[PDB]
RNA sequence: GCAGAGGUUCUAGCUACACCCUCUAUAAAAAACUAAGGACCACACGA
């Protein structure tokens, strides 16, 4: 209820904002192995700046292209490390957010439709697994590198 | 009864206040409830629905059709005709349920996919029949679980229910790109039993012309369901600019894995049906099918895989 | 009490002649499964048909071998042969030769007639040749069998699919003629190698089944 | 009969304007005497509108220009 | 009785009041579906005011959850009975053992998805032999309150209704005992002063087992009363 | 479908007519809420 | 004790027997478990819920 | 092909027999056995009771003095009796009993054609000295199971669920035959269980006609 | 058929959500037909 009601005023009101800001998506490490690879962490989101492979000044992925399955598969074989992506927080749209700053609908294989309420979608997605939650040296290298 | 008596502010605040009891969410007409039934014969675009429930919910539609066809001159006579449940009324009812979606609705609608549209299939009985695949999306059991059915009235309502709320249109959950209609409990067990192998099983070793020959051998009973046999398959790949190319090869596999090959659409490769095919493997299969073929082929493939999983789990006898 | 709701054909979707989908709407409760399983078994395990059973390569005696100039192993060569749909006349057995050389695929139309033997798929591919000096020649043995005889139950031995059917799958759902009980609605999808029409094959299977109960019809 | 509206939403890439345009089409079919251009197969108005959109001959632009022309000959009816 | 149990079913059935336990031993002089007569033994009866025991088993009676509290005799004529013994199998009771449900053959295997996750598949044989047919007694009570401009009558004169509906009702407007009414039928004819007759709820059906009428003193009772 | 009296009557007449057209109107629950908040002594009204 | 009780009758000591399909007519592989378990019928009938 | 024949009919018991069909080849055995079993269990013309009227019992749930059990248990016992008729499709059975003693089916005042195959089947026990029960049992032929709630007058008429199904347990076994000189021939033995209202030979012969007629959709007779 | 009354039935029937015909101050040749009310607190149970 709290999640839905802090939301429900946020809908996709625009298609783009031309904002270069965003969040640098990096695979999360909490001391152990890769909990979530970058392939499954940036999938379906539109980048903010051109990603580059070890070769410098290389436009591997352009600035404002949605990262579908093909782009993510290309990212893995090019061995990318951190990809800057357009975050909904960084969006400067008033009374809503633009489609590019949000990304894939996560229910259809395309960019989010201009208008679709994503605040309620996000609130329900967060609150649904609430019933499935719970209530209560030295540094050693793991592999070659 | 020595209790605080409700004031002019106790009816504007709280769960029982006007806001959250009568404005935020309010009771509705054209609504009915019953326990739910599996009914595997259905397709996820449709659901079973009792005759009494379709008669009561669609009473205005039946009255309108009766007036249009002149069976009853007046609403009053038509209402009496609906009470008599005359045979002509059922034929009229089948006309108003041809393409009229209804919103299946479980009580704890935690997320977006809690309520989904369905084309009602008139069934005799008193229990709503819910497609097996969407039970995971609904988080719905078959242990007395009841879900309400709502009838969209206006063309806008029915049309947007068909375009958005249909289970065919809800394959990937809003939380994550992973499919939500994935084979969950029994069909996955049937597929897992189907896609295995004995090191020595009946009818192991001979080469098979194709999946049709594998089905012929299994049904005839002269070859075990899971025996390591080489088969010839026409694997289709769309590596071209949308065109599907055909690759024919003798891939070593089992009879059971060859059975599933006729189910999968053309675009999918054979490397996805050549494993034990657990829950995670089937989820990855459905995700690849959605990302390659699209939506309609994914729906048809999900229905066919549900059918085969149920049938060969029944044939398995996994006690 | 002996009266029954005999089914009547309503719509038989005629897919290409190698495939068909026959359905019946009325029928009876529980009779859809009975008829579907009876037809499936009766035409999938015992049907008078002709298919290859034994092949002999002039230059090859052991299965674990391969000729030079052919990209397909003789293991795969027999795989094409077992799918060669052949129809024969009153003769119960005939030897078919495939003397051919030169670069190019060896279509089934190159099989010597050896009488009035008919091949329903002249364009069927058996093997491919890539060398001008390469020549392929084998003798094909076919008999009018009555079902399926795998090679594991018995010179190159190839699985013999005598029955002309390739796939049978009956789906039984509900059909309510007028307003009675949910009677069975048998729909049967059939694929045939091509020797006979799938409709004709189903009719032949039903004739066999009824002809199995000639003494049980109360005169 | 129809099961999914995928090809329709590749035709109209909004998934929301599609509902509005097909609802206007269904309204024209029901309230008006408009004849659906695709012949029905014992189908309701709400699904035959989606069938019309599927073939690509009916969308917001064609519907708008068609109703505009009808209004034009509505002024021109009385000369 | 359950084929597999715990042995406390007899204790639960005897301790509970559903069954008709024998307070004194003896022999069954006369047994009937509505009454059981027990002839107390000479060594188990008092010198004075002993006589013999008579048990009036409760027949089909409306329960709190609209079920039948039925007591069927468990003994025949001449069967010896000891003290503290079971005599009538009450509801969900067989031979003095608590018999809640009804055991039957159960096969643990998936079946074409009709038992997909937790659903149960039931054969036609179960329905045929009435293993789970349960009698439900409904309490449809009609009240005739005081009304302005005169009270309302209970007679069979109801306007704007057909004779077919009134056929079940008697001459005084009360449904005949034993009549098999259906959904939407009329049971007792009550008309308000100027059509408020009690009617069977839609869907539910069944046969009336008894019609009891309570009338306050002062107002004359109708023919059915 | 829930509380608009004029809306409910119009919707019923429309469906029996065959034109599944919604006459929106306004929920009467909102009018009840407005009257209850006004009765507290808090003028809550609508601009035209 | 249960195994000995099964052995007392003609039934196998394993507790599960081969069952033939009702429609297809050929036995299910991996013999399934059968038995007479006492199962009730709760008062939550569907008739009440419509 | 080969034609199965009524080679043997082993009437092992009064209720259930063991019919034998001799000539069958690969598949035929199991196919024909399963088809016959499904036809028998699905639709066999029985003659179960469908309607009962008691002399002085108003409805299904009442109770008359002198009877051991309820009228409902009397009706359920009546459903269990096995009765077969020859000429009439409809017959009314009158049961008049007096005095102490179980009311078995043997005392039913049967007509010329209708006869009870299990006279020992008890219906009710009379207990009082001056206790008499007079019931008019209505027995009619039918196919399958039709309940009393899904059919189609006086208040005194009692409806009992119809159970038109002579067969209760059909088991078939496919085993090799003993022909003079041949292999790959199996004999089909069917262990059909009946209540006694149908002859196993005529039951099997009827099941084949029903299958043959249903088959006639694709085959000219 | 929009403001009222009458008609062949059955006190009364004028679109009351409501069913047929007449006209603007007058009552009958005519068959299918009729009714528009209804909260809170506790208990137990299901998911
Ligand atoms: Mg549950």
């Amino acid at each position: 209820r709290r999640l839905v009601d802090v939301a429900q005023d946020l809908v996709v009101t625009e298609d783009d904002c031309g904002t270069h800001e965003g969040i640098m998506m990096t695979p999360v490490i909490e001391g152990g192995d890769v909990k979530e690879p970058l392939r499954d962490r940036v999938l379906g989101r539109v980048t903010a700046e051109d990603v580059l492979k070890p070769g410098t000044a290389d436009i591997l992925v352009p600035r404002n292209t949605l990262l579908h399955e093909q782009w993510c598969d290309l990212l893995e074989e090019n061995s990318v490390d951190a990809v800057k992506v357009r975050s909904v927080v960084s969006c400067d749209t008033d009374f809503g957010v633009c489609a590019h700053c949000y990304g894939r609908d996560l229910a259809r294989g395309h960019i989010i439709n201009k208008g679709e309420a994503i605040g309620v979608i996000a609130a329900q997605s967060i609150g649904e697994p609430g019933t499935q939650l719970t209530m209560r040296s030295s540094i050693q290298v793991k592999n070659k590198g | 009864n020595k209790r605080p008596l409700k004031s002019l502010a106790d009816m504007i605040k709280g769960k029982q206040g006007r806001f959250r009891q009568n404005l935020l969410g309010k009771r509705v007409d054209y609504s009915g409830r019953s326990v739910i039934t599996v009914g595997p014969y259905l397709r996820l675009h449709q659901c079973g629905l009792p005759k009494k429930m379709a008669l009561e919910l669609f009473k205005p539609f039946i009255y309108g059709k009766l007036e249009l066809r002149g069976l009853a001159t007046t609403i009053k006579a038509a209402k009496k005709m609906v009470e008599r449940e005359e045979a002509v009324v059922w034929d009229i009812l089948d006309e108003v349920i041809r393409e009229h979606p209804v919103l299946l609705n479980r009580a704890p609608t935690l997320h977006r996919l809690g309520i989904q549209a369905f084309e009602p299939v008139l069934i005799e009985g008193k229990a709503i029949q819910l497609h097996p695949l969407v039970c995971a999306a609904y988080n719905a059991d078959f242990d007395g679980d009841q879900m309400a059915v709502h009838v969209p009235l206006t063309l806008e309502a029915q049309l947007e229910a068909r375009a958005l709320m249909m289970s065919t249109n809800n394959i990937l959950s809003p939380a994550n790109g992973e499919p939500i209609i994935v084979p969950s409990q029994d069909v996955v067990l049937g597929l897992y039993y189907m896609t295995r192998d004995c090191v020595n099983a009946k009818g192991e070793g001979m080469v098979l012309t194709g999946p049709k020959e594998a089905e012929r051998l299994y049904r005839s009973g002269l070859a075990s369901l899971h025996a390591r046999v080489k088969v010839r398959i026409t694997e289709y790949e769309k590596d071209a600019n949308g065109e599907l190319v055909a690759k024919t090869s003798l891939k070593d596999t089992t009879v059971g894995r060859a059975i599933l090959w006729m189910i999968v659409p053309k675009g999918l490769p054979y490397s996805i049906v050549n494993q034990a095919l657990g829950k995670k493997a089937i989820s990855k299969m459905l995700n690849t099918c959605y990302r390659i073929l699209g939506l309609k082929p994914t729906v048809i493939f999900a229905d066919q895989i549900m059918y085969t999983g149920f049938a060969y789990a029944a044939r398995s006898g996994a006690s | 009490v002996t009266e029954f709701l005999k089914p009547r054909l309503v719509d038989i979707e005629q897919v290409s002649s190698t495939h068909a989908k026959v359905t019946l709407e009325p029928l009876e409760r529980g009779f859809g499964h009975t008829l579907g399983n009876a037809l499936r078994r009766i035409l999938l395990s015992s049907m008078p048909g002709c298919a290859v059973t034994e092949v002999e390569i002039d230059g090859v005696l052991h299965e674990y071998s391969t000729k030079e100039g052919v990209q397909e192993d003789i293991l795969e060569i027999l795989l094409n042969l077992k799918g060669l749909a052949v129809r024969v006349q009153g003769k119960d057995e005939v030897i078919l030769t495939l003397n051919k050389s030169g670069i190019g695929p060896v279509t089934a139309a190159d099989i010597t007639h050896d009488g009035d033997v008919e091949i329903v798929k002249p364009q069927h591919v058996i093997c491919h040749l890539t060398d001008e000096n390469a020549s392929i020649s084998m003798r094909i043995k076919v008999q009018r069998g009555r079902g399926y005889v795998p090679a594991s139950t018995r010179r190159l031995l190839v699985d013999a699919c005598y029955s002309p059917v390739e796939r049978i799958a009956y789906n039984v759902e509900a059909a309510r003629v007028e307003q009675r009980t949910d009677l069975d609605k048998l729909v049967i999808e059939m694929e045939t190698n091509g020797t006979i029409d799938p409709e004709e094959a189903i009719r032949r299977a039903a004739t066999i089944l009824a002809e199995q109960l000639e003494a049980f019809v109360d005169l | 009969a129809r099961v999914t509206v995928q090809d329709a939403v590749e035709k109209i890439g909004n998934r929301f304007d599609l509902v509005l345009v097909a609802a206007r089409r269904a309204r024209q079919m029901q309230v008006g005497g408009k004849d659906p251009l695709v012949p029905e197969e014992n189908d309701k108005t709400t699904v035959i509108a989606l069938r019309e959109i599927e073939e690509g001959l009916i969308n917001n632009q064609i519907l708008d220009v068609r109703e505009r022309q009808e209004q034009q000959e509505q002024e021109a009816a009385e000369l | 009785k359950p084929l597999v149990g715990t042995g406390m079913e007899r204790a639960v059935a005897v301790d509970s009041g559903v069954t008709a336990v024998a307070k004194r031993g003896g022999v069954v002089q006369y047994v009937d579906a509505s009454r059981i007569v027990i002839k107390v033994n000479e060594d188990e009866m008092y010198p004075g005011e002993a006589g013999i025991d008579i048990y009036n088993l409760t027949k089909y009676t409306r329960s709190n959850q609209n079920t039948c509290i039925n007591q069927m005799p468990c003994v025949s004529l001449g069967e010896p009975v000891e003290r503290g013994d079971v005599l009538a199998d009450g509801p969900s009771t067989d031979l003095g053992e608590l018999a809640l449900g009804q055991n039957m053959r159960v096969a643990f295997m998936p079946w074409n998805g009709y038992n997909f996750e937790d659903s149960i598949l039931v054969s036609e044989r179960v329905v045929q032999e009435d293993r789970f047919t349960t009698i439900h007694i409904q309490e449809l009570a009609c009240v005739s309150r005081d009304t302005k401009l005169g009270p309302e009558e209970i007679t069979a004169d109801i306007p704007n209704v057909g004779e077919a509906a009134l056929s079940k009702l008697d001459e005084s407007g009360i449904v005949y005992i034993g009549a098999e009414v259906t959904g939407g039928d009329i049971l007792v004819g009550k008309v308000t002063p100027k059509d408020s007759s009690l009617r069977v709820p839609n869907g539910v059906s069944g046969t009336v087992i008894d019609v009891q009428v309570f009338t306050r003193d002062g107002v004359e009772k109708d023919k059915r009363a | 479908k829930s509380d608009d009296v004029n809306g409910r009557t119009k919707m019923y007449k429309n469906i029996v007519d065959g034109n599944h057209q919604m006459e929106p109107g306004m929920p009467e629950s909102f009018n009840v809420l407005l009257k209850e908040i006004r009765s507290l002594g808090i003028n809550i009204e609508l601009e035209d | 004790e249960i195994k000995e009780l099964l052995k007392l009758g003609d039934l196998p000591t394993s507790g599960q027997i081969r069952l033939y399909d009702g429609r297809t007519g050929e036995q299910f592989e991996r013999p399934v478990t059968v038995g007479y378990m006492y199962m009730l019928k709760l008062n939550h009938l569907v008739d009440d819920k419509m």
